[PDB]
C-alpha cells in the first residue's frame, strides 16, 4: 500500500495473514467468511464484493441454501419517498425448516415477529438467539454459521462461514469468490443486464418487472445537484484518509448522490451512507472519527455518553444475572454510560445497586427474599444468589 | 394552439394547463412544469408560508436564476443586473412586467407587480411536463398524475409530492389553512355577492362562455372573498385571471376594467392597456418595423408619446443620447 | 362475485391449518424454484398444484419459457454468450464449458481493462509491465512491456512505446509504425496484419496484439494460460478481485500503489495519490463545461447503440470520457474523444453487433488520401464500419488465425479476380503476387524461413524469394 | 503552437500577400474560450477562413491532413447500392458550376 516493511513480518488481512521473504509475500488461501448487504435505497452487496443496483418493487429473495434447504432468506421493497428512483426496504422475512419450519418477520421498527406473534428480546429458544445489540438494532444468530442485522430503517446485513461455500443461490450471489457469475438467474446463467437478474429473483407474478434502472435521479431533482456534490465529498476528503488502503470508496461514493437526491429527506440518508463507509473501514480495522454538530453526531439521552469503541460485554444488567456467559463480541460504537453505571430497562443506566435480577426471566427487585420450601434464594446487586 | 398555459394568480390559487383550479398554500419550492422521462430543464416556484417568492429555472444541472416580485435576479447566489442573457435565457421586461424567455427549450416565463407567476409552454411537450401545472394534454380531469404517477382525488396532496428540497433549507408537508372565514359570515356574503357574479352577468364577460366557463372561477372566488375585511377588489384577482384565459384561447376582450373598478398595479406613468405590442417604440431605439409580428400581449405601457427611457415615460421631445 | 374460469380452482383458509399458503404465495415461473410467505389465503382462484400462472395464463405444463434480456425463451431455444451455446434444458439453461478468449485493453491515456474485467486507474509516467509470463515459478517465455512518456495527465501528449519480449527477440513499435530491433528464432509463427486502423499481430498458437496506431493496447490470449501469467492486466484465473495482485504477492486495494510496483526501472517517479473528486483538473471548478462533456459523452446512451447497451455495460467506458476529455485540451485533433468511443465500438463489434456512429460532423476518419498517387481516381478504398481484419493477400495469401472478427478503418474493395498488395496501393490480379509454390505444395508466399531443421539426410530445402522455382543444397556437418 | 500553422511551410506563399496576423489572433482567442470536445470545429473553421483568402488571391492551398480536421466525403456515395464515389474533397474546385 506503498509503505514498507522488513522481512519475517507478518501482516495480516481480515481474511488471512501473508509474510515477507525474498520481497514475496507468501500467503495463505483458506475461505473467509462473505458479507451480503442491503442498506440506503436500492444498494446491494454480494458475497463476492460485488456492488450493483436494482430498484424493483416486490418481495425479492436475498439468500437461500441451496444443495440443502438449511434456510432461505426473503426481502421485500417498496418505494420509499416521493421519486420513483426511491426503493428502500421494508421488512425481510427469515425461514428455519430445521425448527418448526417457523417463519420469522423483520419489522420495519426493531421488532421481530414469529408466526404472526410479537416477541420481547431476547428469544433463546434452542439454535437461534435474538438480542438487541446497542439498544437500537435486531442481531439474529442461528446456530454459529449465520448472524443478521436489523432491518427497521434497511441496512440489513448477513454473516455466512465458509460451509456454505458455493452452495447457496439469491440475488447476493454463489458465495464462491468469483465477482462474476454473481448475475446468474436462477435458470443457470450469467446475465448481464441487471433488470434481468432482480426480476428473475421476484416472488409474485403480479409484480411489475422494470425496464430501465436510471443512474443519476438528481436531474429529476435539479436542486439537490449542488449539495450532492460537497456533501459526500467529504468521503474523499483526508478525515478517511485512513481507510482508503482497506477498501475501495468510489462506490460509497457513487452510492451517496443516488440517495440523498433521491429520498425525502437528505440530512439521514446522507449520514446513513457515511457510515455504510465507515462500517467496512472497521470492519477491516481502520476506525474513524467522523462526527461532528455538523456532519450528524448522534444524540445519546441524558443518562448515556456517546463513545467511539467500547465494549457492549458489561452495559446490561443481565450480565449480572448471567456473568458466566461469553462475551466474545468486538470493539462497537454507540452510545454507553460509564462503567461505573450499567443500563436499566427504562432507558436510564444505574449502579449495580439497584440492578435487578432476571431469574427464570422473571425480573425481581434489588431485594427480594424468596424461597419455596426446599430451596433458599435472593437477588442482591444484580446477581441471583440462590443455595439448597 | 399551439401552446400552454399555466398560472398561480391571487394568493394560493392554482391554473393549470387545463382548465382545472384548486388551492395550496405550499411552504417550500415545488415543480411547477418539467420534462418526467428526462429533463432538460425546471421550471420552480418558491413559497415562504403559503404567499409566494420566487420562480427559478435550473436548467439540467449547471445553471440558476431565482427571480422574483424583488426583482432582484440572482444567478446561483451572486445577485446580477437587470436585463440578462446568458445560456440563451433572455431575462427581460415586457409592458413594465418582468420576462424570462426560453425559446429554444420552449416555454415563456413572466411575473407581474403583484406576483402572479405565468408559464407559456409550447405544443412540443403534449403528454409530457407531469408537475404541479398538470400534464399537456386535452383532458381536464386526469391531470393529477403525482411523481409516483397515480391518479388522486384531492388537489392538496398532490402538490406536496412534488416537493423539492435543498440542503440551505429541509421542508415538510404544510397543512391546509384552518379558515376563519367559517365564524365571520355576516353581511360579507350577501353584499359581496356581486362582484364574482359579474363575471356572469356584464355583457363585457358574455361572450367567453362558449370558449370558457366562468363556473370554476366564480367558485374559487366566494372562499376567499371572507378574509379581507371592507373590500370589494378582493375579486378582481379571480376575475383578472379570467381575462387572460380566455384571451390565451383566440379570443380577446376589451376595456372590462374600465367600470370593473380595479386595474393590476404597474409603476409611475404607465396604467393597464390591454393588447399592447411588446415591441414598446422606446427612445433610444432604431425606426425599424415589420420584424414584430409577434402575438399581442397585455400589460401596462406608456400614453400615446411619452417614449420609454430607463424603466419610467418620458416626452419624445426629451430624448437623451449616450456616449 | 365471479365463477372463476374452469382451468383453475377456487381456495379456502382451514381454520386449523397455518399454512394456507393460497392466493398470496400465487406461484408463476419465477416464484417456483423460490420460495414465499403467507400469512392467509384469500378469496381467491388459484392454478392446481402442479400447473401455474403465465402473463394472465395458466399455462398447462412446467415447459414456460427460461428468461433471458427479460425476453422469452421456449424450451430447446438456445443462446450464444461468448464463445458458448448454452440451452434452458429444462426451466435452467445449462451452458457450455468452453472458456473463453480473454481481452486486455488500455481505454484512453490512463486506464487499463483485465482480463477478468476490472476498471481501474492508474496515471504513470515510467515504462510499466503490461503483461509476462515470468512468474514466481514458470520458464517466463513472453514479457510484454508498455511505455508512456508524459502522461500523467491526459492531452495531445502520451505517446506510447510498447516493447515485446518473445523467443529472445525485440520488436517494439512507436510513432505509427513497428520497429525489430532483434529478430526471433521462430520466425514461423511471427505475423503482420495492417488490416485498417490496426496492426494485428500474432506470435504464437496462444497470443495475439492489436494497436490503434495511437494508444490502445489490447492483448489477446488464449485457453493455453488459465493462471500463468501477471502484471497489470492480473492473472487470468476467472477471479475478478484478485488482479490486484502486485509484484510483492499480495492484494492491494489502491491501484495506484499497484502499478507502481510493477515499473522497470526502480529508480524513476512513483505517481502521486491524486485526491479523488468527479472532476479532473480543468472540469474542477468548471461546471458549465463539465455538462457539455457530460451530455456529449452520452452518445455512449444513444439511439443507434441501444442493441449494445443491453450487452456491455457502458458505465465503465463513460467514465473515462469524462475524465480524459476533461483534463485533455483538445484543439485541432478531438482524438482524446474520438478514440474512447470507438474503443467502445470495436467491443460491441467483438459481441456480434456492428454499428456505424460516425458522421461528418462527429469525427470524420476520411480515406480519400490513399486514392491519391494513381493520376486515375479508381478509388477502391473505403471506410467500411466493421470488416474483417484477416483478409488475404500478395504478402499474406493464405487464411490465418484471426483473434479479431472485424475492424472499423479504411479497406479496400474492387471487384473479384483481383487481390490486394500494400506497397501498390490498389488491388491487383492474382498472377502479379510474388507469390510461390515450389514442388507444388501449397504455403505462403515465400516467407524467407529455413524449412527442414530436424533431420540432416532429409535436408532437403527450397527457399524462394519472390517467384522463384528454386532449391538450395544444405551444407553437410561432416 | 497550434495556432502557428498560420504561419507554416504551405503557407508561405500566402504569408506574403494576406497578413497572417489578423487571423491568427482570432485562433487564439476563440480556442481559449471554445471547450472542444468532439467537434473541433472551433479551431478548424478559423484557418480554412484564412485558407479561402488565400484562394481568392490565385493561391490554392492544400492543408487538411488526416490527423488535422479531416472532412470526409464518403457518407454521399453510399445511397446507391453501387459504389461509384464520383464525389471528392479537393483543394479548392469552381466555387460556380452548372
Ligand atoms: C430583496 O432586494 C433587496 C434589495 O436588493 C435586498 O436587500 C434583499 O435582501 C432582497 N431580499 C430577498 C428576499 O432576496
Ligand atoms: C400519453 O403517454 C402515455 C404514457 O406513455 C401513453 O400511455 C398514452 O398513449 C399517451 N397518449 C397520447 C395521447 O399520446
Ligand atoms: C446440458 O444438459 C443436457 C440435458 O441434460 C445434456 O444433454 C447436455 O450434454 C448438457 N450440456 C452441457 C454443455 O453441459
Ligand atoms: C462494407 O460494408 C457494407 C455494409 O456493412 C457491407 O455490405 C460490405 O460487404 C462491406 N464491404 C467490404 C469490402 O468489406
Ligand atoms: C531465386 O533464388 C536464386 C538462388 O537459388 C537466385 O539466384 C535468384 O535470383 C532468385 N530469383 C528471384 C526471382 O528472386
Ligand atoms: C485537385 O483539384 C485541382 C483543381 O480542380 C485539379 O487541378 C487537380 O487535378 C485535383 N487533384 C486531384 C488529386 O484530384
Ligand atoms: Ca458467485
Ligand atoms: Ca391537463
Ligand atoms: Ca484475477
Ligand atoms: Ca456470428
Ligand atoms: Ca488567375
Amino acid at each position: 500500500s506503498g509503505k514498507r516493511y522488513p522481512p519475517g513480518t507478518s501482516l495480516s488481512r481480515d481474511c488471512n495473514t501473508c509474510i515477507c521473504r525474498n520481497s514475496q509475500w507468501i500467503c495463505s488461501n483458506e475461505e473467509c467468511p462473505g458479507e451480503c448487504l442491503v442498506t440506503g435505497q436500492s444498494h446491494f452487496k454480494s458475497f463476492d464484493n460485488r456492488y450493483f443496483t436494482f430498484s424493483g418493487i416486490c418481495q425479492y429473495l436475498l439468500a437461500r441454501d441451496c444443495q440443502d434447504h438449511s434456510f432461505s432468506i426473503v426481502i421485500e421493497t417498496v418505494q420509499c419517498a416521493d421519486d420513483r428512483d426511491a426503493v428502500c426496504t421494508r421488512s425481510v422475512t427469515v425461514r428455519l425448516p430445521g425448527l418448526h419450519n417457523s417463519l420469522v418477520k423483520l419489522k420495519h421498527g426493531a421488532g421481530v415477529a414469529m408466526d404472526g406473534q410479537d416477541v420481547q428480546l431476547p428469544l433463546l429458544k434452542g439454535d437461534l438467539r435474538i438480542q438487541h445489540t446497542v439498544t437500537a438494532s435486531v442481531r439474529l444468530s442461528y446456530g454459529e454459521d449465520l448472524q443478521m442485522d436489523w432491518d427497521g430503517r434497511g441496512r440489513l446485513l448477513v454473516k455466512l462461514s465458509p460451509v456454505y461455500a458455493g452452495k447457496t443461490c439469491g440475488l447476493c450471489g454463489n458465495y464462491n469468490g468469483n465477482q462474476g457469475d454473481d448475475f446468474l438467474t436462477p435458470s443457470g446463467l450469467a446475465e448481464p443486464r441487471v433488470e434481468d437478474f432482480g426480476n428473475a429473483w421476484k416472488l409474485h407474478g403480479d409484480c411489475q418487472d422494470l425496464q430501465k434502472q436510471h443512474s443519476d435521479p438528481c436531474a429529476l431533482n435539479p436542486r439537490m445537484t449542488r449539495f450532492s456534490e460537497e456533501a459526500c465529498a467529504v468521503l474523499t476528503s483526508p478525515t478517511f484518509e485512513a481507510c482508503h488502503r482497506a477498501v475501495s470508496p468510489l462506490p460509497y461514493l457513487r452510492n451517496c448522490r443516488y440517495d440523498v437526491c433521491s429520498c425525502s429527506d437528505g440530512r439521514e440518508c446522507l449520514c446513513g451512507a457515511l457510515a455504510s463507509y465507515a462500517a467496512a473501514c472497521a470492519g477491516r480495522g481502520v476506525r474513524v472519527a467522523w462526527r461532528e454538530p455538523g456532519r450528524c453526531e448522534l444524540n445519546c439521552p441524558k443518562g448515556q455518553v456517546y463513545l467511539q469503541c467500547g465494549t457492549p460485554c458489561n452495559l446490561t444488567c443481565r450480565s449480572l444475572s448471567y456473568p458466566d456467559e461469553e462475551c466474545n463480541e468486538a470493539c462497537l460504537e454507540g452510545c454507553f454510560c460509564p462503567p461505573g453505571l450499567y443500563m436499566d430497562e427504562r432507558g436510564d443506566c444505574v449502579p449495580k445497586a439497584q440492578c435487578p435480577c432476571y431469574y427464570d426471566g422473571e425480573i425481581f427487585q434489588p431485594e427480594d427474599i424468596f424461597s419455596d420450601h426446599h430451596t433458599m434464594c435472593y437477588c442482591e446487586d444484580g446477581f441471583m444468589h440462590c443455595t439448597m | 394552439s399551439s401552446t400552454a398555459r399555466c398560472s398561480l394568480f391571487g394568493s394560493d390559487f392554482v391554473n393549470t394547463f387545463d382548465g382545472s383550479m384548486y388551492s395550496f398554500a405550499g411552504y417550500c419550492s415545488y415543480l411547477l412544469a418539467g420534462g418526467c422521462q428526462k429533463r432538460s430543464f425546471s421550471i420552480i416556484g418558491d413559497f415562504q408560508n403559503g404567499k409566494r417568492v420566487s420562480l427559478s429555472v435550473y436548467l439540467g444541472e449547471f445553471f440558476d436564476i431565482h427571480l422574483f416580485v424583488n426583482g432582484t435576479v440572482t444567478q446561483g447566489d451572486q445577485r446580477v443586473s437587470m436585463p440578462y442573457a446568458s445560456k440563451g435565457l433572455y431575462l427581460e421586461t415586457e409592458a413594465g412586467y418582468y420576462k424570462l424567455s426560453g425559446e429554444a427549450y420552449g416555454f415563456v416565463a413572466r411575473i407581474d407587480g403583484s406576483g402572479n407567476f405565468q408559464v407559456l409552454l409550447s405544443d412540443r411537450y403534449f403528454n409530457k411536463t407531469c408537475g404541479l401545472c398538470g400534464n399537456f394534454n386535452i383532458f381536464a380531469e386526469d391531470d393529477f398524475m403525482t411523481q409516483e404517477g397515480t391518479l388522486t382525488s384531492d388537489p392538496y396532496d398532490f402538490a406536496n409530492s412534488w416537493a423539492l428540497s435543498s440542503g440551505e433549507q429541509w421542508c415538510e408537508r404544510a397543512s391546509p389553512p384552518s379558515s376563519s372565514c367559517n365564524i365571520s359570515s355576516g353581511e360579507m356574503q350577501k353584499g359581496l355577492w356581486e362582484q364574482c357574479q359579474l363575471l356572469k352577468s356584464t355583457s363585457v364577460f358574455a361572450r367567453c362562455h362558449p370558449l370558457v366557463d366562468p363556473e370554476p372561477f366564480v367558485a374559487l372566488c366566494e372562499k376567499t372573498l371572507c378574509e379581507c375585511a371592507g373590500g370589494l377588489e378582493c375579486a378582481c384577482p379571480a376575475l383578472l385571471e379570467y381575462a387572460r384565459t380566455c384571451a390565451q384561447e383566440g379570443m380577446v376582450l376589451y376595456g372590462w376594467t374600465d367600470h370593473s373598478a380595479c386595474s393590476p398595479v404597474c409603476p409611475a406613468g404607465m396604467e393597464y392597456r390591454q393588447c399592447v405590442s411588446p415591441c414598446a417604440r422606446t427612445c433610444q431605439s432604431l425606426h425599424i418595423n415589420e420584424m414584430c409580428q409577434e402575438r399581442c400581449v397585455d400589460g401596462c405601457s406608456c400614453p400615446e408619446g411619452q417614449l420609454l427611457d430607463e424603466g419610467l415615460c418620458v416626452e419624445s421631445t426629451e430624448c437623451p443620447c449616450v456616449h | 362475485s365471479l365463477s372463476c374460469r374452469p382451468p383453475m380452482v377456487k381456495l379456502v383458509c382451514p381454520a386449523d391449518n397455518l399454512r394456507a399458503e393460497g392466493l398470496e404465495c400465487t406461484k408463476t415461473c419465477q416464484n417456483y424454484d423460490l420460495e414465499c410467505m403467507s400469512m392467509g389465503c384469500v378469496s381467491g382462484c388459484l392454478c392446481p398444484p402442479g400447473m401455474v400462472r403465465h402473463e394472465n395464463r395458466c399455462v398447462a405444463l412446467e415447459r414456460c419459457p427460461c428468461f433471458h434480456q427479460g425476453k422469452e425463451y421456449a424450451p430447446g431455444e438456445t443462446v450464444k454468450i461468448g464463445c458458448n451455446t448454452c440451452v434452458c434444458q429444462d426451466r435452467k439453461w445449462n451452458c457450455t464449458d468452453h472458456v473463453c478468449d480473454a481481452t486486455c485493453s488500455t481505454i484512453g491515456m490512463a486506464h487499463y481493462l483485465t482480463f477478468d474485467g476490472l476498471k481501474y486507474l492508474f496515471p504513470g509516467e515510467c515504462q510499466y509491465v503490461l503483461v509476462q509470463d515470468y512468474c514466481g515459478s514458470n520458464p517466463g517465455t513472453f514479457r510484454i512491456l508498455v511505455g508512456n512518456k508524459g502522461c500523467s495527465h491526459p492531452s495531445v501528449k502520451c505517446k506510447k512505446r510498447v516493447t515485446i519480449l518473445v523467443e529472445g527477440g525485440e520488436i517494439e513499435l512507436f510513432d505509427g509504425e513497428v520497429n525489430v530491433k532483434r529478430p526471433m528464432k521462430d520466425e514461423t509463427h511471427f505475423e503482420v496484419v495492417e488490416s485498417g486502423r490496426y496492426i494485428i499481430l500474432l506470435l504464437g498458437k496462444a497470443l495475439s496484439v492489436v494497436w490503434d496506431r495511437h494508444l490502445s493496447i489490447s492483448v489477446v490470449l488464449k485457453q493455453t494460460y488459465q493462471e500463468k501469467v501477471c502484471g497489470l492486466c492480473g492473472n487470468f484465473d476467472g477471479i475478478q478481485n484478485n488482479d490486484l495482485t502486485s509484484s510483492n504477492l499480495q492484494v492491494e486495494e489502491d491501484p495506484v500503489d499497484f502499478g507502481n510496483s510493477w515499473k522497470v526501472s526502480s529508480q524513476c517517479a512513483d505517481t502521486r495519490k491524486v485526491p479523488l473528486d468527479s472532476s479532473p483538473a480543468t472540469c474542477h471548478n468548471n461546471i458549465m463545461k463539465q455538462t457539455m462533456v457530460d451530455s456529449s459523452c452520452r452518445i455512449l446512451t444513444s439511439d443507434v447503440f441501444q442493441d449494445c447497451n443491453k450487452l456491455v455495460d457502458p458505465e465503465p467506458y463513460l467514465d473515462v470520457c469524462i475524465y480524459d476529455t476533461c483534463s485533455c485540451e483538445s484543439i485541432g485533433d478531438c482524438a482524446c474523444f474520438c478514440d474512447t468511443i470507438a474503443a467502445y465500438a470495436h467491443v460491441c463489434a467483438q459481441h456480434g453487433k456492428v454499428v456505424t456512429w460516425r458522421t461528418a460532423t462527429l469525427c470524420p476518419q476520411s480515406c480519400e488520401e490513399r486514392n491519391l498517387m494513381e493520376n486515375g481516381y479508381e478509388c477502391m478504398w473505403r471506410y467500411n464500419s466493421c470488416a474483417p481484419a484477416c483478409q488475404v493477400t500478395c504478402q499474406h495469401p493464405e487464411p490465418l488465425a484471426c483473434p479479431v472478427q472485424c475492424v472499423e478503418g479504411c479497406h479496400a474493395h474492387c471487384p473479384p479476380g483481383k487481390i490486394l498488395d500494400e506497397l501498390l496501393q490498389t488491388c491487383v490480379d492474382p498472377e502479379d503476387c510474388p507469390v510461390c509454390e515450389v514442388a507444388g505444395r501449397r504455403f505462403a508466399s515465400g516467407k524467407k524461413v529455413t524449412l527442414n531443421p530436424s533431420d540432416p539426410e532429409h535436408c532437403q530445402i527450397c527457399h524462394c524469394d519472390v517467384v522463384n522455382l528454386t532449391c538450395e543444397a544444405c551444407q553437410e556437418p561432416g
